[PDB]
RNA sequence: AGCACAGUCUUAACGAUGGAUGUCUUGGUUCCUACAGCGAUGAAGGCCGCAGCAAAAUGCGAUACGCAAUGAAAAUUGCAGUGACUGAAUCAUCAGAAUGCUGAAUGUAAACUACACCAAUUCCCUGGGAAUAGUGGUACUCCUACAGAAA
RNA sequence: UUGUGUUGAAGCGAAAUACGUGAGUUUUCGUGGAACAUCUCCCUAGUGCAGAUCUUGGUGGAAGUAGCAACUAUUCAAAUGAGAACUUUGAAGACUGAAGUGGAGAAGGGUUUCUUGUCAACUGUGAUUGAACAAGAGUUAGCCGCUCCUAAGGGAUAGCU
RNA sequence: ACGGACCAAGGAGUCUAGCAAAUGUGCAAGUGUAUAUGAUUCUUUAAACAUUUUACGCAUAAUUAAUG
RNA sequence: UAAAGCUAAAUAUAUGUAGGAGACCGAUAGCAAACAAGUACCGUGAGGGAAAGAUGAAAUAGUACUCAGGAAUGAGCAAU
RNA sequence: GAUGUUAGGAGGGCAAAUCCGCCGAAUUUAAGCAUAUAAUUAAGCGGAAGAAAAGAAAAUAACUAUGAUUCC
């Protein structure tokens, strides 16, 4: 029954072989829960419940080196790119929407909405 | 009709419960109003909101 | 039918696994349930 | 004689007509033209009535297992940043 | 009572209390503490655990003291170890008191229980 | 040990099937307020699966009644077994990873788990060593930028 | 406004030297196990039932009555089991008379198939049987078919409304 | 002549707009404060309170197709 | 000063969700659905579509023991 | 204009209470019924937002004139 932070430093391999001898392990038990035997049936669950911590673990570091590897870029593949919603997506930019023209930008800039009070 | 009253005038041959819709929230509104506009002259530095006419 | 197609004879198989009663350990803390000849499946 | 409108008739039920209907599920499927009459997995649309006030809610949205939907609920009170996690220990 | 934006309705609240998790039933939990506790640490209760030490003061059984032996979530019942009643089988098991009815009088202080007594004082 | 015509009806007391009346309510209804789309980044819906002993419903997707992480933080227990003296047993939140087959379904059809064609494909190590017949792509319309042909 | 409630309220059955003229009110006994009234004045309403071939739910007489009728027909001994006209074995007499209650198959049904236990309900009679119930088990293809080609035809592509 | 085998529960002149009449009330040549405005009201409060020296409806004067 | 175009507020919500309320209904009532509900079930189909809440404070007090019967079940001096 | 498994991007369907266009009835009333009325409604088809649509006069008045649109 291993623990997360202490296979979060593992190397590749290792991670890959432990998870390989974990699913033959797994196999074995249910080999024995199958035929006639009835006793070793509870160890299952701490079995299929490693190799569901060791694939997490496997998994978030893979996506952690496959995000590193392509840095910037600007063409970043679409499932590693964002997700938002659609029209989010699709929705215009706040620069694009805050532009606007010269003449109307130098108006304002020249007569701005100013704050006041009165006697 | 019966006999001394006014000719009826009633205007509610077609179907009108599709279009009946009464006001409960006319205070609650108002006291919406009053506190959005109170917010938006509190957000403005104390300038008032109303302007000259 | 002698002869059924892979989804209809998987549905069958569903089916029947459904037509199993209530296990009798956890009456311990049905009605949904056909009979092959009083109510046809239909599918 | 032997085959008359009432049972006789009904001793000649054999070789239905409609089936699974791979979009809906339902045994709504007629085969001898190939469309639906739920959905018309053919076409494109739900075939959608109004007549029909049972036809629209027992089969309208909220009904089945919401997988991506009932995600994607209740993350706007958040509004958190996709790829952002929380501060550890 | 004051805030509206907390509900007060009998239904709405006693159906959260029924269906409340267990997390959150870990509050409900509690009871009262003893006189010298109360002065001795400040506060006025804190909730149960599996081994402590309780005194009965309600109910037909409100004369005896002892440790508890396990509580259930569940059923909103503690156990003690020392009012046990036997069945019609002839098997012995544990009472179920409320802890409304009980007044600890000795609790097991723990690292975990340190710090809420630290957010107590 | 003896006495009662029977049957029919009526009245009282004691009981049988039935579940109103009376009382309860994790339910509903109406009204008020607040926010508001989802989707070729694979939608809603539907099939198929998932537990030690597991049918339904709830939940879940080959990590399959739950994984990671944060907070709360000691029980879960029907039997079994799992837990420390707290990233562990159990809760709430859930952003990280995953998310079968489908389904607008999109390589070619469907009462088929049918058949193509192009890249062989992926993992491990930091130029090799393995593995698998397994994996991606190929709908129609349209816009911008590119190419070689026409007149 | 002002009380009753675990020393038992609401309800309900029987009843009252009880009151009214009458809707009804008020009481005693038994049962009951948690709420109840205001008639001090008033405000409000999905408010008072015999019916509508009213609706929902339950119960009668009719009545232990009609009836349990086609497909010729069963009899004995034993086992089984507490129980046997309708389970099993043997003897005997018959029938179905190859257009068969015989073998294979199609559409349809979908585990009824086999084994071991099995009688709560059903098998309109009994029932140990069972197409019932419970627990397990069971469908092996280069050659049997599908998958292939084409028909009356369907759907769709270009254009056209 | 038609419905009623029996029992328990449910079961039907209600609600809205407008007018008129009868009654009670306030005010009275005026009346109603509408939308809406302000307030140390802001569980109950979706109610009560309040409305700087022509807003309107209805009434004060009728009549004719109509200039009036 | 038409035959081109843009824009927040004052406004609507019998949808979905999340909160809060009531001179509303109280299990034939209230949404069809207080419970395993758009479930069982019916129709080849468009579609139609129900019935079913309350032991008890605690079942961690759910009927142990004896006798009779095959068992059901029954009786006790036995027992919650 | 063609051609492209050319590089880069979009559209398709679900969901409707409020909203946006088209098409488009009859039951009914008129005590009959054909104009009319139900109704520029029901049904159908197609399209978005959190609000939309309308909006800056080819306006209204006729007066000492007002002054985008929407809503009470």
């Amino acid at each position: 029954n291993v623990k997360a932070y202490e296979l979060r430093t593992l190397k590749k391999k290792e991670l890959l072989d432990k998870l390989d001898e974990l699913k033959k392990e797994l196999s074995g038990l249910r080999i024995s829960k199958a035929l006639g035997n009835s006793a070793k049936n509870s160890k299952i669950h701490g079995v299929r419940k490693n190799v569901a911590r060791v694939l997490t673990v496997y998994n978030q570091k893979r996506k952690m080196e496959l995000r590193q590897l392509y840095k910037n870029k600007k063409f970043k593949p679409y499932n590693l790119r964002k997700k938002l919603t659609k029209n989010k997506r699709l929705q215009l930019s706040p620069k694009q929407k805050a532009a606007m023209t010269l003449r109307q930008k130098k108006k304002v800039q020249n007569f701005p909405q100013r704050k006041y009070l009165v006697v | 009709v019966a006999h001394n009253n006014v000719l009826p005038n009633v205007h509610l041959h077609k179907w009108w419960q599709r279009h009946v819709r009464v006001n409960f929230s006319k205070n609650i509104k108002k006291k919406k109003r009053r506190l959005l506009r109170e917010k938006r002259r509190k957000a403005n530095g104390g300038t008032p909101i109303e302007k000259l006419h | 039918g002698s002869i059924k197609r892979f989804r209809l004879k998987q549905r069958l198989g569903k089916c029947r696994r459904q037509n199993r009663p209530v296990p009798h350990w956890y009456r311990l803390k049905n009605t949904k349930r056909r009979h092959w000849r009083r109510t046809k499946l239909g599918l | 004689g032997k085959a008359g409108k009432g049972t006789g008739s009904f001793g000649k039920r054999n070789g239905k007509t409609h089936f699974l209907c791979l979009r809906c599920g339902k045994r709504s499927y007629h085969l001898q033209k190939k469309k639906c009459a739920s959905c018309g997995y053919p076409s494109a649309k739900k075939r959608r009535f109004n007549w029909s006030v049972k036809a629209k809610r027992r089969n309208t949205t909220g009904t089945g297992r919401c997988r991506y939907i009932k995600t994607l609920r209740r993350k706007l009170k958040n509004k958190f940043t996709e790829g952002s996690t929380p501060k550890p220990k | 009572k004051f805030n509206k934006q907390k509900s007060s309705s009998r239904r709405k609240m006693r159906k959260a209390h029924f269906t409340a998790p267990a997390g959150l039933r870990r509050k409900i939990m509690s009871s009262k503490l003893s006189k010298e506790l109360r002065l001795k640490y400040k506060t006025r209760s804190l909730p149960v655990r599996k081994d402590d030490e309780v005194l009965i003061c309600r109910g037909h059984n409100h004369g005896r003291e002892g440790k508890v032996v396990k509580i259930n979530r569940k059923r909103y019942k503690i156990y003690v170890e020392r009012v046990t009643r036997e069945k019609v089988n002839g098997e012995s098991t544990f009472i179920g008191i409320h802890p409304s009815n009980v007044v600890l009088t000795k609790l097991k202080v723990d690292k975990n229980r340190k710090k809420i007594l630290d957010r107590k004082a």
